RNA sequence: GGAGCUGUCAACCGAGCGUGGAUCCGAGGAUUUCCGAAUGGGGAAACCCAGCACGAGUGAUGUCGUGCUACCCGCAUCUGAAUAUAUAGGGUGCGGGAGGGAACGCGGGGAAGUGAAACAUCUCAGUACCCGUAGGAGGAGAAAACAAUUGUGAUUCCGCA
RNA sequence: AGGAUAUGUCUCAGCGCUACCCGGCUGAGAGGCAGUCAGAAAGUGUCGUGGUUAGCGGAAGUGGCCUGGGAUGGUCUGCCGUAGACGGUGAGAGCCCGGUACGCGAAAACCCGGCACCUGCCUAGUAUCAAUUCCCGAGUAGCAGCGGGCCCGUGGAAUCCGCUGUGAAUCCGCCGGGACCACCCGGUAAGCCUAAAUACUCCUCGAUGACCGAUAGCGGAUUAGUACCGUGAGGGAAUGGUGAAAAGUACCCCGGGAGGGGAGUGAAAGAGUACCUGAAACCGUGUGCCUACAAUCCGUCAGAGCCUCCUUUUCCUCUCCGGAGGAGGGUGGUGAUGGCGUGCCUUUUGAAGAAUGAGCCUGCGAGUCAGGGACAUGUCGCAAGGUUAACCCGUGUGGGGUA
RNA sequence: GGGAUGAGCUGUGGGUAGGGGUGAAAGGCCAAUCAAACUCCGUGAUAGCUGGUUCUCCCCGAAAUGCAUUUAGGUGCAGC
RNA sequence: CGCGGCACAUCCACCUUGUGGUGGGUGUGGGUAGGGGAGCGUCCCUCAUUCAGCGAAGCCACCGGGUGACCGGUGGUGGA
């Protein structure tokens, strides 16, 4: 996915609409991520995260707004790279 | 089939929604925000036959 | 191709791998037990018992690994029984075949129920089925043809008639 | 074919006995042409804006307010579009995601095409005359017997095929033109090869459906040719749905457990792994009326009395009350009692019939389709004319097509 | 109750297959089926015979006779 | 026979004066086989329009409606 393990993400729907949080982990088969601190979970002794959907978090570009995923063509050196769309760099 | 063909095109005619154009857009390469614009201006209705060449 | 992964029912774990490019996708190659046309011989398919040659092992028998060893047909060679010419046959060395596959093709064999308001000619029907044998298709195909007083000009398939 | 008039792809060497004419043959070289083909067969290279077998990029809303567990809904706004195909995401998403339009992408293997290599073929016979001779596919044609098949069922039975017998001719020949004969016309059997237009789908990709939606659709959405049945060949099932997320009920109590109650999760447990919705038959529990002196196709008409809830009166006037009750009226439930009254279907002259079928509920289960078919009608187009079939061209349902 | 040294009984292995087998013979037996086994296919065999055939209303409304019939419980034509 | 509602056919007068309606007379309206005419309900598609997480479908109850098959309103349950 273009979302991956260290990001930090955007919650753009659901009840935790407006939340700031860092992957966890990454469920690539299911389409589903892990973002700390949401939509908490009251599990049964003897309060974690449950995954999202990534359709519902969007990259946040690390300078500000959230972002839609794009490829710059490096390589260049010696492979492809995930870039920002709104002001592009990453 | 041909009458009716041209009895149907006769009511559009007598009607008025028979409308006559050069081309679609004034360039070589297509543009959908400028055809919609123009088809805006011919028309405000919302089902729109376009007859046009094969070649266009 | 680019960050996760160790398939699924189907989780629980355990233990690990991954930007020095894993898992995953494509192509080519390697390995490929035993049965099966099954083909060393046998056999109640998936089991049993060999021969030859070359290596391994043992104090030596025992044991192990790898190749080859069915039958028929064609070709080339050596031999030529009863028997003389010779042939049948035999040895050797090269090639090939066998079996499977849903339909479609060609050749051959060929029902009955049923219809005839009974039934035998007739029909059903050259159908079902069976046998032989293919190919990507096949078959047919280049006038010992039609036509009829004009003429057409290999075959196939479609529509009329 | 063979004879008389006429001559050499170009050269060299050899041979055709010797000196010569005319040559002819073989070998080589020089040219021309063709080629993986029916017309001869393989292989080595090299090159494709060539193709197939993985893939990649790809525009545009974190918008406000309302409802909501959740916005993809409503209502205001912004935008892209060669992209408003389709699907997913917590509810109808072009702008959230996979993608879509569009455009790039191949180490290698395979396929196709080109250019070479390579392989092969072509080394004068053209024309005129002569019209004597030879040749033109043999156990064949023909004929007869018995059959097969043709519109043709043996018929006057041609043409084609098989077995048996008999058995020719080579152009002044032979065969066909529906018995057969004469004339005319057509053709040249008994040797081989031959693309395309045609048929099909085990299979692989890509789409589509006025197709099905778990008793349907494949037998098979579930261990499916499985379980199971048969010695065997064979036959052959039934079984999908919690929720957005497992957040799948910690802890306490009764109980051996099973199961439950309280808490707790969840928008909902009126979703608790016996789980979406949750009908009917069937089985309870509570409650209103009736029923233990009566003969009942079980209902229908008449009908008292109870019970229930609403309302017009005279009263508790406490009345702002609210209605206790009384009188009337009306809903709804029940039905003491009176009359009338022989189930449904099929099939029959005639059935309540002691003739047939049905235990009950739920689901499923029977005049359909094809064809320029036939007849007759309603309706529409054109009209002394009407109409095309195959087929061709078009993303289509459109345009041509006179047989 | 009959036979119980015999034309005996029995185990293991084998053979005969459907108009065929086998039968000290009953049309007996041939995988709980036999005056022609069973399975699949022809095949959705055929049946002048029995049964079944699903919503509504409005108008009209029969026949059970004649002729013929390999016909008589079927059908054709007439009659209605 | 009386009073009221419905339908078919026909006659008499108008509106398109039989495409069909309007008004009034008159006659008719049991029905199996069977013939003819007009309708209800279910599902799918197209065109237009209109509702739906502020709660669709389905199911249940009650109150109503039409000449019939049947229809509507309200509430409950439910979740597209
Ligand atoms: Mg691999
Ligand atoms: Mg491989
Ligand atoms: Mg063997
Ligand atoms: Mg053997
Ligand atoms: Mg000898
Ligand atoms: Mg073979
Ligand atoms: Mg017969
Ligand atoms: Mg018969
Ligand atoms: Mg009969
Ligand atoms: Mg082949
Ligand atoms: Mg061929
Ligand atoms: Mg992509
Ligand atoms: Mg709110
Ligand atoms: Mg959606
Ligand atoms: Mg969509
Ligand atoms: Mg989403
Ligand atoms: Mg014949
Ligand atoms: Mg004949
Ligand atoms: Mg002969
Ligand atoms: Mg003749
Ligand atoms: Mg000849
Ligand atoms: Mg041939
Ligand atoms: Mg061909
Ligand atoms: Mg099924
Ligand atoms: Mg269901
Ligand atoms: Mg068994
Ligand atoms: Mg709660
Ligand atoms: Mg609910
Ligand atoms: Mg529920
Ligand atoms: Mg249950
Ligand atoms: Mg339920
Ligand atoms: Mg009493
Ligand atoms: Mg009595
Ligand atoms: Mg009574
Ligand atoms: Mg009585
Ligand atoms: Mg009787
Ligand atoms: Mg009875
Ligand atoms: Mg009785
Ligand atoms: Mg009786
Ligand atoms: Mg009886
Ligand atoms: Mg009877
Ligand atoms: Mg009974
Ligand atoms: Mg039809
Ligand atoms: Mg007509
Ligand atoms: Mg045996
Ligand atoms: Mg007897
Ligand atoms: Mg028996
Ligand atoms: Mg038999
Ligand atoms: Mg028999
Ligand atoms: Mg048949
Ligand atoms: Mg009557
Ligand atoms: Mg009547
Ligand atoms: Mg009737
Ligand atoms: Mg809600
Ligand atoms: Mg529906
Ligand atoms: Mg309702
Ligand atoms: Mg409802």
């Amino acid at each position: 996915m273009k979302v991956h393990k260290g990001d930090t993400v955007l919650v753009i729907s659901g009840k935790d609409k407006g939340a700031k949080g860092k992957v966890l982990q990454a469920y690539p088969d299911r389409n589903r991520v892990l973002v700390e601190g949401v939509n908490r979970i009251k599990k049964h002794t003897a309060t974690q995260e449950a995954p999202i959907h990534v359709s519902n978090v969007m990259v946040v570009d690390s300078d500000g707004k959230p972002t839609r995923i794009g490829y710059r063509v490096d390589e260049e050196t010696g492979k492809r790279v995930r870039i920002s769309k709104r002001n592009g760099k990453d | 089939i041909a009458a009716a063909l041209r009895g149907a095109l006769s009511d559009r005619a007598r009607n008025g929604r028979i409308h006559a154009i050069t081309e679609l857009v004034e360039g070589q390469n297509p543009s959908t925000k400028s055809a919609r614009a123009f088809l805006a201006s011919l028309t405000e209705r919302k089902q729109v036959l376009v007859v046009i060449g094969r070649s266009d």
